[PDB]
C-alpha cells in the first residue's frame, strides 16, 4: 500500500511476463483508470490490494480505495499535454490542441496522439498541472493513426 | 491479479514538444463503451 500521488504504471507479472497493460492516476488516496485496462478487478500495491470502488463501461472508468475524484475539464481553447508513459518508456510530457469528439450528446475533448496499447490511462493535464481526462478509448481513421477521447468523471 | 508501479510526478512540463492536429470528428459510443466513426 502506498499513499504518494502521481502517475503509476499498471504491469501484468504472471500473464506473458511483466507486461505493461496501462497507466493510472493517484490522486488523494483513490486510483484512477480506464475499465478496459483491469476489468475492474482488483490491483496489488505490492503489499497493499487495491479494490475497484466505482466503475462504468460506457464510460470506461473505474477508480480504486475511493470514488473518481478528477473533475478538472478542458476549456475547449488551450493547449494540453498528455503525460504519456508507454510501455518500457521513460514518462514523457507532450503538448497538443485537443481535437473534438462529436456525438449525439454533445461534444469532447479528442487528442490526436498515438501510443501503443498500454499506455491507456495516461492522464491528460491543463496548464495548472490538473487532470482534465485520461488517454487511451478513441478511434482509428483512414491514416491507421489514432484519436484518442479526453476521458473524464464526475466528482 | 495486476500491480502498480510509479511512473514519475503529474506535473505541466514547461516546453515539451508540441504535436498532432485537432480533427473535428463525428463519432458513436455504443453501449459497450467503444467509440466509431459515423
Amino acid at each position: 500500500g502506498e499513499t504518494t500521488d502521481g502517475v503509476y504504471r499498471v504491469m501484468t507479472r504472471r500473464l506473458l511476463g511483466s507486461t505493461q497493460v496501462g497507466v493510472g492516476v493517484m490522486q488523494e488516496g483513490v486510483f484512477h483508470t480506464m475499465w478496459h485496462v483491469t476489468k475492474g478487478a482488483a490491483l496489488r500495491s505490492g503489499e497493499g490490494r487495491l479494490d475497484p470502488y466505482w466503475g462504468d463501461v460506457k464510460q470506461d472508468l473505474v477508480s480504486y480505495c475511493g470514488p473518481w475524484k478528477l473533475d478538472a475539464a478542458w476549456d475547449g481553447l488551450s493547449e494540453v499535454q498528455l503525460l504519456a508513459v508507454p510501455p518500457g518508456e521513460r514518462a514523457k510530457n507532450i503538448q497538443t490542441l485537443p481535437g473534438i469528439f462529436k456525438t449525439k450528446d454533445g461534444d469532447i475533448g479528442a487528442v490526436a496522439l498515438d501510443y501503443p496499447a498500454g499506455t491507456s490511462g495516461s492522464p491528460i493535464l491543463d496548464k495548472c498541472g490538473r487532470v482534465i481526462g485520461l488517454y487511451g478509448n478513441g478511434v482509428v481513421i483512414k491514416n491507421g493513426s489514432y484519436v484518442s477521447a479526453i476521458t473524464q468523471g464526475k466528482r | 491479479d495486476m500491480y502498480i508501479e510509479r511512473a514519475g510526478d503529474i506535473t505541466w512540463e514547461k516546453d515539451a514538444e508540441v504535436t498532432g492536429n485537432s480533427p473535428r470528428l463525428d463519432v458513436a459510443l455504443d453501449e459497450s463503451g467503444d467509440f466509431s466513426l459515423v
